[PDB]
């Protein structure tokens, strides 16, 4: 947070009243990567931060944060004179002497843990896939979907055909007039209660009866069809992780993210199973975390490959996004510092020390595990779907306005 | 890979999760092992101020090293260093599945509130204008408003009641052309009202072992059952943290694991308690699928295994290393799935036959009870 | 080791000019030279060997032709390569011919190919009797004949307080089909209430016909159409419907065994001579064509990389004359047993088949695994319009009946 | 679809239903107990018995919300029916190797092959498919 | 799915003559259409349902019809005398 008025923190509480603590980090300002900057105190606070000062508490020192500069995590990469690999970000920062003590997120490995001491992990996450939670809309068009639109309009001339039938077949068997027939034609079909004349004879009853059972099994296909329409075609596109098909393979589902310089690109490289997977993705990999998770919500970018830990915390805030798949690649932060530190046997104690007593329970409570919204599809008929049957009964009574001048006009 | 095995060394054969992470290692630092397993006490347990077990043996020299479900702690890493952990470990909570779930309300699902109002406003103007428009004004009791509501409405709910048909060739129209809304409507309600209850999956949250029904389990609910394995190391953790906890524990005490499993596969036990390691694997090999590993991902003491070497050994350094480099080479899934991933790990949609009951649907009768009750309001009324 | 580019079985890249070297994952195959690497299937399977034989090599694109081919007199191509002692083998996408097995000897196949059919995907019926289907004879009869019983009941059980059983037929059958017909009640309360338990069935009834229509067309599948090749449909269409359109690509080993197996399939197929595999989907894709025919390693990878999955093939066990892949080698060369007890090794285990996991194959899934629901159109329920057709025929017996019986 | 004591209170809401449509319509400034019930019973049914008007403001808002409840009941029915019979196909197709029932021996789902041959050969290669 | 494909053979010893003329005879069957008779008329020959209601599972609804049937008749003397 940028700092208030007399280069102060700004007073804060949390949910249960506690304050939260603050520290005066001393980093860039709208750092824009590329363009010049300036050292400006900042206000810093969260989980990472917490821990870090009860890591004060117990051995007894003082602290300084300062943010890093560039504002990548950290990649060993080989710089333009030859191949001199150098670090950059917090490892350059550490390895170069400005920087003691990394008390960041901060994932494990080898090509760190060379170079570095790591001290034991203070939480087990992985890495997941994050998507946009697409809202259950229904495909639904007007009735015009379960039945083909070739098919109304002959139901609709046998309903005629039956009444032309059933008055033939009964003005001239051994009764009910020709609108009658129409009435009762229609009236089985719609289920309406109009229509009084019965059919009379033998024979004409047998004729009205099967249009009858005829007319329930339109009506009953048209239920079963749109169950069928309804219940089997849903949304479903959800990636279940790096297991994919999609994943697996290059393909066009939109475009896969990450971190630059971070603990993900170097785990796509040493595999060289998706290694053209990574270059894929080199062209668009981000300079921070935080502007691709924006992206998300922006529907430019429909997948995000970061640690679990963070994008749990977003999936639970900003709830139009959901995380997907399973935790492909485990491994614990860690509080680096230098190697031969002094600290480094204290600090580990410490770190596992604070997960027996609750401490460390308590921190994730506050911060990450305070829960939000989780939800998690049977998507509900709304009036853009049914707009169509509303039109239809709104033009009847326009259609009965034009029918009822001509109606009176008949008596003259 | 070869082990002995003390009373006599009698040879044996090893295999196992630890066995082939310790076949790694060995090629990739170029050490080599001789495996002996232990006899005396098991794991390690610091009794009258001297450690047995594998730790033991370790803080004695007599092993260097001490692989196994080794769990990483403070009172082992003062005694014997320790390396990376190479799987996670917490205490999680077991539940059953719950054959199913119910959602209460399940008659309002279809039919976003938009439409209802819709047609109910509309459903009042064809009325209107049916004993208004084209009753006054074409030839030929008469058609009052109530008798048009009573007949429109009744309609559309799958009419079954007597009603007082119109009278005229225009107001049969609209009586007619009203009945095919109200087949649409209600044909498209049951098929959307059988959509809601064919994906209605299973629900089940526990929130972890922090929440009211381990820390306030004697509430207005039944009193809360959860039992794990004494003498362990989950006991003493939860006993010092939560010393409350360990209290209420002691009541449903349940020595063997397997002996608890049958509590939760009888329903005698509401819930397990137990280290996750071992728990999510046991629920994922256990048979008949009734067992869920609840409260994964959200553990009370996240730390991992190890394996334990000689105090301030120069071989820690490079058993480091070596176990990180099998996890950036996409290793430990390999093996995690070879071993410890049973069979009952696959999608948890577990879309099961619906058994409605008052408790499936409630309100559909208190809307029938505050439509009792809603006459009553215009009962009195009527006398005034 | 001689070599051709091919789309999903050897990829050449330029070598990375921003570091020099070419990328790695990749052997440095050269011309025939800049610098230059490759990658692909056929690529992977040569350095497994390597590692297991224990062998070196150098890679190079072959510049003659394809495959290898006869030019009367002089072998050319990727086979010529290896005929003419220039190259010790020819790993690639070499389909193993009988021809070419008596002047090069080959391994054990790790890819099969044979000789399938494309179809565009069916969109799937309804069965078009399926509204007497959710039921059983057993229970429609019955009813039948349960009504009756019922309807002789209902006036027996209603004389004793102009009912007759005419209108107990007509009033019992009305409420088993969502009475909206007029009807006539009785006035005895034993045979009103007998009724209602009748009505009540008529619900339960109703209830379950739609219930269980709607199960019938949910979980039914869509695969609605198997053709072979040997199939009269496909072997001549000229005494038949309008006739099936399929062609190939001439000039291939595809043609050859078209053309002796069947003269009269060579004359008639040039009518669809499609020059380009990709061009011919297209046609097939906008209807111009009804069948593409082509060697199944080739057809089944662009069948399953395949947006919208709409080409499906039915080569499932159903291709013709058979025969796989191979590693060409020079008939003397004292390789054949390591390459193919090395070849054999992989297929024992299951390590071709991740590579066949990669690059031959495709998001699209050749098998169904998908169920669809469309409209009901008029031949999916031109049934039910049958029956009503038969009463409008059977009242026209009864009205001559009624009108009969007044004279006799 | 219902459970048994789902339907012994929908068989009672009917003729609570009834005694306060009776009670109503007494109290209006012919039900008799006995049209009421046809009413009750028949919109529940969807049977056309009797010609029960309720003509009490009081009485007919109660029969106006009785058919829409009997109408939830038919369609809640129709569709438990219908969720009930798309969800019976338990036959657990194996899909090849791979399989929950086939990667462990459930001790019930019995699986056996060829002696010798080459499955046997097959199996024995690899030490994945030594657990089974 | 067919999770090992490997198709069958002719095994002989390995100073067999034989195998050089067995193999291409055996690749001159399958472009001749020979194998494509064999199986047409050895195998492919011989090439031979949502659980529909059934009277089962609705005995009980044409119960409770006949059930209405036999307590007429214990209803209809109440209601005469009555
Ligand atoms: O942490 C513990 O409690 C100890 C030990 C330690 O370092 O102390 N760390 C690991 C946990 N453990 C045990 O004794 C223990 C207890 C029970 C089972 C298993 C392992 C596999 C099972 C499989 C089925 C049922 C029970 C088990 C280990
Ligand atoms: O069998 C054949 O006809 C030849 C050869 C032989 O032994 O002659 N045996 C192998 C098949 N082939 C061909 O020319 C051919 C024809 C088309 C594609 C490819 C390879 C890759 C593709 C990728 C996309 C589209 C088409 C293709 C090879
Ligand atoms: C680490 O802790 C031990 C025990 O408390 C202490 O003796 C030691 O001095 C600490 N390390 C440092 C660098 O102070
Ligand atoms: C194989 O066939 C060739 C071709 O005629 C023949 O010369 C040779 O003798 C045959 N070999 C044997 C072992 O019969």
């Amino acid at each position: 947070k940028p700092t208030l008025s007399d280069g102060t923190c700004k007073e804060e509480f949390t949910v249960n009243g506690d304050p939260v603590k603050k520290v005066i980090c001393t980093g860039p300002n709208d750092t824009s990567p590329g363009s010049p900057r300036h050292t400006v105190p900042q206000c810093c606070y969260g989980f990472c931060i917490d821990l870090l000062i009860k890591l004060a508490r117990t051995m007894n020192f003082t602290y300084e944060v300062h943010l890093v500069a560039d504002g990548k995590f950290g990649t060993q990469e080989r710089v333009n004179n030859s191949n001199k690999k150098e670090w950059n970000g917090m490892m350059g920062e550490l390895l170069s002497g400005q920087a003691d003590m990394i008390v960041a997120p901060l994932t494990i490995n080898n090509e760190r843990a060379q170079y570095i001491e790591f001290s034991k992990p203070f939480k087990y996450q992985g890495l997941t896939i994050l998507v946009k939670k697409e809202i259950p809309r229904s495909t639904l068009d007007s009735f015009m979907q379960p039945f083909q639109s070739t098919l109304w309009l002959l139901v609709g001339l046998s309903v005629h055909v039956v009444a032309v039938m059933l008055y033939l077949l009964d003005r001239f068997s051994p009764a009910l007039t020709l609108s009658s027939a129409m009435w009762f034609s229609w009236g089985v079909l719609l289920n309406s209660g109009i229509g009084e004349g019965a059919p009379r004879s033998f024979s004409a009853r047998i004729l009205g009866m099967v249009w009858a059972g005829f007319a329930m099994i339109i009506v009953a296909s048209y239920t079963a069809n749109l169950a069928a329409f309804l219940v089997l075609d849903r949304p479903e596109e959800r990636i279940t992780g790096i297991n994919d098909p999609r994943l697996r393979n290059p393909s066009d589902k939109f475009i896969y993210a990450t971190v630059k310089q971070s603990s993900v690109d170097i785990y796509f490289r040493r595999q060289v199973e998706l290694s053209t997977m990574y270059r894929h993705m080199e062209k668009h990999n981000y300079e921070s975390a935080a502007e691709a998770i924006q992206a998300v919500r922006d529907n430019k970018l429909h997948a995000f490959i970061w640690d679990s830990a963070v994008l749990e915390f977003e999936a639970s805030q900003k709830c139009d996004l959901v995380t997907t798949g399973e935790l492909f690649f485990r491994s614990g932060f860690g509080i680096g510092m230098r190697k031969d530190s002094p600290w480094k046997q204290n600090v580990s104690l410490s770190i596992l020390k604070s997960h027996e007593n609750g401490f460390m329970e308590d921190l994730d409570k506050t911060w990450v595990r305070y829960q939000e919204c989780d939800s998690r599809a049977p998507a509900t008929l709304t009036f853009e779907n049914m707009a169509g049957v509303f039109m239809l009964v709104a033009g009847g009574i326009v259609a009965g306005i034009f029918l009822i001048f001509i109606e009176i006009a008949y008596k003259r | 890979v070869p082990c002995q095995k003390r009373i006599g060394y009698i040879k044996k054969c090893c295999k196992g999760f630890c066995i082939d992470i310790l076949k790694k290692i060995s090629k990739s630092v170029k050490f080599t092992y001789d495996l002996y397993l232990v006899t005396n006490g098991k794991h390690g347990k610091k009794i009258n101020g001297t450690w047995n077990g594998m730790i033991g043996e370790v803080v004695m020299k007599r092993a260097y090293m001490a692989v196994g479900s080794l769990t990483i702690n403070e009172e082992r890493s003062e005694v014997v260093d320790f390396s990376v952990p190479f799987i996670e470990t917490g205490i999680s909570v077991m539940v059953s599945r719950s054959n199913g779930t119910v959602s209460p309300s399940a008659f309002l699902e279809p039919f976003s509130a938009d439409v209802w109002v819709m047609m109910f406003v509309m459903l009042l103007i064809v009325s209107a204008v049916a004993v208004f428009v084209f009753e006054y004004f074409s030839p030929v009791p008469s058609f009052t408003i109530g008798k048009a509501i009573w007949l429109l409405w009744g309609l559309v709910f799958n009419n079954s009641v007597p009603v007082q048909n119109p009278k005229g060739t225009t107001s049969k129209i609209m009586v007619s052309v009203w009945a095919f809304f109200a087949v649409i409507f209600l044909a498209s309600y049951t098929a959307n009202l059988a959509a809601f209850m064919i994906q209605e999956e299973y629900v089940d949250q526990v929130s972890g072992l922090s929440d009211k029904k381990f820390q306030r389990p004697n509430d207005f609910s039944p009193p809360f059952r959860f039992g794990t394995v004494p003498n362990g190391s989950t006991e003493r953790n939860i006993r010092n943290n939560y010393a409350e906890m360990h209290a209420y524990m002691g009541k449903f005490n349940q020595r063997g694991v397997d002996d608890a499993l049958l509590s939760l596969k009888t329903g005698k036990l509401d819930a397990f308690i137990y280290d996750a390691a071992v728990l999510n694997y046991m629920a994922g090999r256990d048979e008949g699928c009734k067992l869920v590993t609840i409260g994964s991902g959200k553990v009370f003491a996240s730390t991992g295994y190890g394996i334990a070497i000689q105090k301030d050994s120069g071989w820690k350094r490079q058993v480091d290393l070596a176990i990180l480099q099998l996890f950036g080479d996409g290793e430990m899934e390999e093996l995690e799935a070879l071993w410890l991933t049973g069979i009952c790990h696959n999608e948890k949609n577990e879309v099961m036959s619906s058994q409605l009951d008052i408790d499936n649907m409630a309100g559909v009768f208190y809307m029938l009870g505050a439509a009792m009750a809603l006459s009553l309001i215009t009962f009195i009324s009527e006398h005034l | 080791v001689a070599t051709l580019e091919e789309r999903p079985f050897v990829i050449v890249e330029p070598a990375d000019p921003i570091s020099g070297t070419c990328i790695r994952d990749s052997v440095p195959c050269r011309s025939q030279p800049e610098k230059r690497c490759c990658k692909g299937f056929c690529i992977d399977i040569l350095k497994r060997l390597a590692h297991t034989i224990g062998f070196s090599y150098d890679l190079y694109l072959v510049t003659n032709g394809k495959h290898g081919k006869k030019i009367d007199g002089v072998w050319n191509g990727m086979i010529g390569e290896v005929f003419y002692q220039r190259a010790d083998m020819a790993i690639g996408s070499l389909t193993i011919n009988e021809e070419r097995s008596e002047i090069v000897d080959f391994s054990v196949p790790f890819v099969e190919t044979g000789i399938s059919v494309m179809v565009a995907r069916s969109n799937g019926t309804v069965s078009p009797s399926a509204f007497l289907e959710p039921y059983s004879p057993a229970v429609w009869v019955m009813m039948f004949v349960m009504c009756l019983t019922v309807v002789a009941v209902t006036v027996f059980i209603f004389e004793y307080l102009t009912f007759t059983i005419g209108k107990s037929i007509w009033l019992l059958w009305a409420l088993v089909f969502n009475n909206s017909v007029p009807v006539e009640n009785p006035r005895g309360t034993t045979s009103k209430i007998m009724v209602l338990v009748w009505a009540f069935f008529a619900v339960i009834f109703l209830a379950s016909y739609t219930a269980n229509l709607a199960a019938f067309m949910i979980q039914e599948e869509y695969v609605d159409t198997v053709s072979g090749l040997s199939d009269r449909k496909f072997q001549r269409p000229q005494e038949q419907y309008p006739p099936l359109k399929f062609g190939t690509v001439p000039n291939g080993s595809t043609e050859k065994n078209i053309r002796s197996n069947y003269p009269d399939m060579h004359s008639y197929m040039v009518r669809y001579n499609q020059p380009r595999v990709e061009e011919a989907l297209t046609q097939l894709k906008a209807g111009k064509l009804d069948a593409f025919i082509y060697d199944a390693a080739v057809l089944n990878y662009m069948a399953r990389k395949d947006e919208g999955c709409k080409l499906v093939t039915i080569g499932s066990g159903k291709v013709f004359a058979t025969t796989g892949y191979g590693i060409a080698l020079h008939k003397g060369s004292r390789w054949k047993r390591p390459i193919d007890l090395a070849l054999l090794q992989f297929l024992g285990d299951d390590e071709i088949e991740m590579l066949e996991r990669l690059w031959l194959s495709g998001i699209c899934h050749n098998d169904k695994i998908e169920v669809m629901s469309s409209k009901l159109d008029i031949d999916n329920m031109a049934g039910v319009f049958y029956m009503l057709l038969v009463a409008m025929g059977l009242s026209l017996l009864v009205f001559a009946w009624e009108h009969l019986v007044y004279w006799r």
